[PDB]
């Protein structure tokens, strides 16, 4: 929007091309997680945790 | 005989299994026909020498280096030139011919059909000259409605003595202006419409002058090609719908590709008739096997063309399809299924296109689709606008309107102005700092460092600090 | 935006049976046009003019017919005139009671 | 802002003044992009 421009040209931050939209436990909960797993899709690299 | 039904697969059935299938050598005889058809057809074409030269021209044409001869002919019964001294003995034909204006005129445009007709002409070539002669046809039924009109119904001729000239004359200015002086209700009545009438009979000497031969012959050519065309079109029809049951076998063979029953009959009946249009007999060969291949092929482009509700192209389906087969002959082969980077040896394909292949091969989901346990919900009522933008956002963006208002507000009327000229704040597109050198008629860079100075004011502590506050990072 | 196709996850589609009645529909028109264009004997164009009235009396009601013409799943088509009428309609549904 | 509902038929005329255009094609959408 305008304006808005406005307010980044005036403080200059970097409209990062990533969106977040990381899972987060829903309102409420407050449990303990007790086991993380991490399936992959067989072309892809595997990561650290997985 | 029959009460009733809806059905409407009930009814064609009902419909086509009138007609018996055929018999051997009747189908023959009824290409005989559609060859009768297209005899007739191109007799009346041939013995048109306008059509004659307008063939000519486009001849000389297409042999002026401008087209390949397909475009010109699609061949003859012979490599080329011999189309060019088939032209040549037309050529000389023609101009013998017209070297006669009653001595050999007749005898000559038979024998020019006689040299032409011989071999081929192309189907493009004759639709449009068979669509010159039905302007001929034009032109002449006008000036029929043109000289009825003017005559019978508007001032009562009797239309059988009216034609009667018209049989004999028909083009001179006795046949209709003897008539004038007939001393008649209407010979009477005709001195408002003799005008009208004179230069529908000059329309009518031009097109004898456009023709050739005689205006009643002009009708007479188209009127030997109607005749030939309803030859054609009737056992045409027979063709057709004796194999309309043929369709139906093979349209039988497709029922559930997600495109219904009689679209694919429909789909398939189309391909029949391409056919039958292309098909041989002199082959001496059996019907069924020329139209399976092309019911065949309609339909699957059918099939392919609109059976998903997101047109994939025929190369995206064919390679679908293929896949569809080596999986269901690997999944044997290997025993339990195959996974996509191991199609990768089975068929030779990327390895990646196989994904996205994979990808586009589902169809979508009925948005009224009933969800679990047989509650109403359907996934209609699950599918949220990720469009429309929350109240939050609004409030924001409006509040953040009113902020920067309100600290633009605190400033001078030339560095507002610049600030509201160089950002596109409450106006139209933002305007270019050289639109702002254009406007204030003014110092580039000078403006440049008005509004880093106006940044530089607003990077102060107390002044702006709401405003990054506005910054949510 | 009344038929709506939205995306779903992973590349499948959610589309509403107005399009796929539509689509039909147009199907049937087309082809019917390009056998006009033709001059089929009059047993195919007969054939296709009872299929163009069926496919828009479904598309109406799809209802009328004995066997309403299902999806690509063995259930009916909610047709046009099945966004109206009923318990599930607009009218005791999404006017007079709301979320 | 307005009294009443009116309804009744609609002549061709009618549903080619409603139309923005006229569908011809059973296109939905491209299959790789999705406009």
């Amino acid at each position: 929007t305008p304006e808005e421009k406005l307010l980044r040209a005036i403080f200059g931050e970097k409209a990062s091309d990533v969106k977040d939209s990381s899972l987060r436990v829903p309102n409420g909960v407050s449990g303990t997680v007790i086991d993380v797993q991490v399936f992959t899709r067989d072309g892809v690299e595997k990561d650290k945790r997985a | 005989e029959i009460g009733r039904t809806t059905d409407p697969v009930r009814m064609y059935m009902r419909e086509m299994g009138t007609v018996e299938l055929l018999t051997r050598e009747g189908e023959i005889d009824i290409a005989k026909r559609i060859e009768d058809g297209i005899n007739q057809v191109q007799c009346s074409v041939a013995e048109y020498p306008e059509a004659i030269t307008y063939l000519l021209e486009q001849y000389d044409r297409v042999e002026a280096e401008e087209a390949r001869l397909s475009d010109l002919i699609t061949g003859f019964v012979d490599d080329p030139e011999l189309a060019r001294e088939k032209f040549a003995e037309l050529r000389a034909q023609y101009v013998v011919t017209r070297d006669t204006i009653h001595a050999t005129a007749q005898e000559e445009i038979l024998k020019l059909s006689e040299v032409f007709k011989q071999f081929r002409l192309v189907p493009k070539q004759f639709d449009y000259l068979v669509n010159s002669m039905r302007v001929m046809m034009d032109r002449v039924r006008t000036q029929e409605r043109l000289i009825m009109k003017l005559c019978v119904e508007q001032c009562k001729m009797p239309k059988k003595n009216f034609i009667t000239l018209f049989t004999g004359n028909e083009t001179s200015d006795t046949w209709f202006n003897a008539a004038i002086a007939m001393n008649k209700p209407w010979s009477e009545k005709l001195h408002d419409v003799s005008e009208e009438v004179h230069r529908a009979l000059q329309k009518l000497q031009q097109i004898e002058e456009e023709t050739g031969l005689t205006i009643e012959q002009v009708k007479d050519i188209n009127r030997r090609m109607s005749i030939g065309e309803a030859k054609a079109r009737r056992a045409k029809k027979e063709m057709v719908e004796a194999n309309l049951r043929l369709v139906i076998s093979i349209a039988k063979k497709y029922t559930n590709r997600g495109l219904q029953f009689l679209d694919l009959i429909q789909e398939g009946n189309i391909g029949l008739m391409k056919a039958v249009d292309k098909f041989e007999y002199r082959r001496g060969y059996k019907f069924s096997t020329y139209a399976t291949w092309w019911i065949r092929q309609a339909i699957t482009r059918s099939i392919a063309d609109q059976a998903r509700t997101i047109r994939i192209p025929v190369h995206m389906i064919e390679t679908i399809n293929k896949l569809n087969r080596i999986s269901r002959q690997m999944l044997q082969e290997m025993g339990r299924e195959p996974t996509p980077e191991e199609l990768a040896e089975r068929m030779l394909m990327p390895e990646d296109k196989i994904r996205k292949v994979l990808k586009i091969a589902k169809e979508p989901i009925s948005m009224e689709t009933p969800i679990g346990d047989d509650e109403d919900s359907h996934l209609g009522d699950f599918i949220e606008d990720t469009t429309l933008e929350l109240p939050l956002d609004s409030a924001t963006t409006e509040s953040l309107r009113a902020a920067t208002h309100d600290v633009l507000a605190g400033l001078t009327a030339r560095e507002a102005k610049v600030l509201r000229m160089r950002f596109g704040i409450d106006m139209n597109t933002d305007y270019t700092l050289e639109e702002v050198g254009k406007q204030f008629d003014v110092t580039r860079e000078r403006i440049r460092q008005i509004e880093a100075k106006a940044l530089r004011k607003l990077r102060h502590p107390s002044r702006s600090e709401v405003l990054r506050s506005f910054l949510d990072d | 935006d009344l038929r709506p196709l939205v995306p779903l996850d992973g590349g499948r589609f959610a589309t509403s049976d107005l399009n796929d009645l539509y689509r039909r529909v147009i199907n049937r028109n087309n082809r019917l046009k390009r056998l006009l264009d033709l001059a089929a004997p009059d047993i195919i164009v007969r054939n296709e003019k009872r299929m163009l009235q069926e496919a828009v009396d479904a598309l109406l009601d799809n209802g009328r017919r004995g066997r309403a013409i299902t999806g690509s799943n063995k259930r009916p088509l909610k047709s046009l005139a099945d966004m109206i009428k009923g318990k599930q309609g607009r009218f005791r549904q999404n006017l007079l009671g709301k979320r | 802002e307005f009294d009443a509902i009116k309804i009744a038929l609609a002549s061709p005329d009618m549903i080619r003044s409603w139309s923005f255009g006229e569908v011809k094609k059973p296109e939905t959408i491209n299959y790789r992009t999705f406009k």
